[PDB]
């Protein structure tokens, strides 16, 4: 966490 | 490995394979009309100016969604519950946990049609979130779902009665943290003796990663339009691709499974009440 990309 | 599709039915039939963690993403929801982010023409890529956004992502954003909740707003409209039914790759994952092999799905999807399709909470973790409940920006106060459905149908962005800060349904936005039930994943993914993957890029974490916390013997398999993530170039023995329809590809499973009449039961009951 948190939330992200790739 | 190597293995095919009709070994891992195999492995279901001859109860080698008896816990079944399942991870799915917005392809399996395409079918009943919802767009994803990635397929070519209708993703959310290619139709920006619909939502009026920079990017895609920028929908589930914090600086953005404080800038203009708008777009936000728009989708949570849609997607509020009530508009999209679940398909049948949903009931297939019912059907799962009817016969007692589901062990846990982690969904990316906020949809709510796992939900809807009839499996219960306990075995289900909604990665990133739901709309099912929602939250103060400002002064953090809870509130059901159906508190603001008002004013989402209504277009008027819903406001908090305790301090007027912009009430935001619970979907995890780009870096927050997922919710605590992904803990879940923990004690889930060593446990697993089989991992299904469905309609997903694998592009967003830490979700992508579960994949490669299954134990080396476990076999994977996607079913998916294309290959992705850690399993396009972490590559393992028993790791087994169905390329193609999502809901094909289930199909075919299925069939192999020896389970397509109980299934299509299912969906009629199932999509019929309304
Ligand atoms: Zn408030």
């Amino acid at each position: 966490s948190g939330k992200v990309m790739r | 490995g190597k293995l095919s599709l009709q070994d891992v039915a195999e492995l279901i039939r001859a109860r080698a394979c008896q816990r079944v963690v399942v991870m799915v993403g917005a392809g399996i929801s395409t079918p009943s009309g919802i767009p994803d982010f990635r397929s070519p023409g209708s993703g959310l890529y290619s139709n920006l100016q619909q939502y009026d956004l920079p990017y895609p992502e920028a929908i589930f954003e914090l600086p953005f969604f404080f800038h203009n909740p708008k777009p936000f707003f728009t989708l949570a409209k849609e997607l509020y519950p009530g508009n999209y039914k679940p398909n049948v790759t949903h009931y297939f994952l019912r059907l799962l946990h009817d016969k007692g092999l589901l062990l846990r799905l982690y969904t990316q999807n906020i949809d709510g049609l796992e939900r809807v399709s009839g499996i219960p909470a306990s075995k289900l973790v909604e990665a990133h979130g739901t709309f099912a409940s929602a939250t103060c920006t400002v002064c953090q106060r809870p509130f059901p779902g159906e508190d603001i459905r008002a004013d989402v149908m209504a277009d008027r962005v819903p406001r908090c009665p305790v301090c007027t800060g912009v009430v935001k349904p619970d979907i995890v936005f780009f870096g927050e943290p997922l919710p605590q039930r992904f803990l879940l994943h923990v004690v889930d993914f060593p446990m697993a003796d089989l991992l299904l993957i469905l309609g997903t890029s694998l592009e967003v974490e830490p979700f992508a990663s579960l994949t490669e916390a299954v134990r080396s013997s476990v076999p994977r398999l996607l079913i998916n339009r294309d290959l992705v993530g850690p399993l396009a170039w972490h590559p393992r023995s028993r790791d087994v691709a169905q390329l193609g329809d999502v809901v094909h590809g289930v199909e075919s499973l299925v069939e192999l499974l020896g389970w397509t009449e109980e299934m299509r039961d299912l969906v009629q009951r199932e999509t019929g009440k309304l």
